[PDB]
């Protein structure tokens, strides 16, 4: 059973999620540009600033977001930006999106000044995620439920976020029975991988500082959402 | 902080 409320809700989210595409002229740079450490970082920076914009536009459409406390609206974006960005790339690597150019994207990530410490677990995570064999609807809902985490730092009205989140967890919960009655513990596996995804918040802050002390800079938008000083 | 996030939120 999937409630009618939950079917419309779900298709509405697929609207937002499908609508989130970044232009080809931008993503073609993953394949097109020279491969050197400096160009690799530049391109990752550019895919990221572009992606953040798309992120915001997706979050905006999330039902009831536009009627949240403004201060909390920001606390969520900053809170979820990394986790959401890691899921998007997980989808690219696992689903082999043409426009993601995954093999070349991996080459660029592997030579952009990131410590092995972080590369190893990052790719372990992507591998595990793929093994869940998630649909596009699941990637989409997880991103939605990640953005609307009520446990982020500096949220005032926690319960008001719970209310926006709980329905999406419910819909995902169902999809996990309905699109996989074979494996029972599928939904729980997803949630565990979310915990695993949380650990990348700390890695990413060290990644940023390493980059910065080696005189890389980001964009003003990234600098805001990632809190670069 | 906020400035550019705000700006994207309003559109
Ligand atoms: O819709 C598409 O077609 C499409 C295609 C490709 C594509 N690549 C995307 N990326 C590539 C990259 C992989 C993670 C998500 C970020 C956006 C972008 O982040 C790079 C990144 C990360 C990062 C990495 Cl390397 C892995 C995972 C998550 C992050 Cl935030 N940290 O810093 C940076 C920039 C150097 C400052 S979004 C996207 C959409």
């Amino acid at each position: 059973e999937l409630t009618p409320d939950q079917q419309t809700l779900l298709h509405f989210i697929m609207d937002s999620y499908n609508k989130q595409r970044m232009p080809q002229e931008i993503t073609n740079k993953i394949l097109k540009e020279e491969f050197s450490a400096e160009e690799n970082f530049l391109i990752l920076t550019e895919m990221a600033t572009n992606h953040v914009q798309v992120l915001v536009e997706f979050t905006k459409k999330l039902p009831g977001f536009q009627t949240l406390d403004h201060e909390d609206q920001i606390a969520l974006l900053k809170g979820s930006a990394v986790e959401a960005m890691f899921l998007r790339s997980a989808e690219i690597f696992n689903k082999k999106l043409p426009s993601g150019h995954s093999d070349l994207l991996e080459e660029r990530i592997r030579n952009s000044g990131i410590s092995d410490e972080y590369i190893t677990p990052m790719f372990s995570f992507y591998k595990s995620i793929g093994e869940l064999k998630m649909t596009q609807e699941e990637y989409a809902l997880l991103t939605a439920i990640v953005i609307l985490s009520p446990d982020r730092q500096y949220i005032k009205d926690r319960e008001a976020v719970e209310k926006l989140q709980e329905p999406l967890l419910d819909v995902l919960q169902k999809l996990c029975k309905i699109h996989q009655p074979e494996n029972p513990q599928h939904f729980a596996e997803l949630l565990g991988r979310l915990t695993e995804l949380r650990t990348f918040n700390h890695h990413h802050a060290e990644m940023l500082m390493s980059w910065r002390v080696n005189d890389h800079k980001f964009t003003p938008l990234l600098e805001e959402i990632w809190d670069v000083q | 902080d906020h400035q550019l996030l705000r700006y994207l939120l309003d559109k």
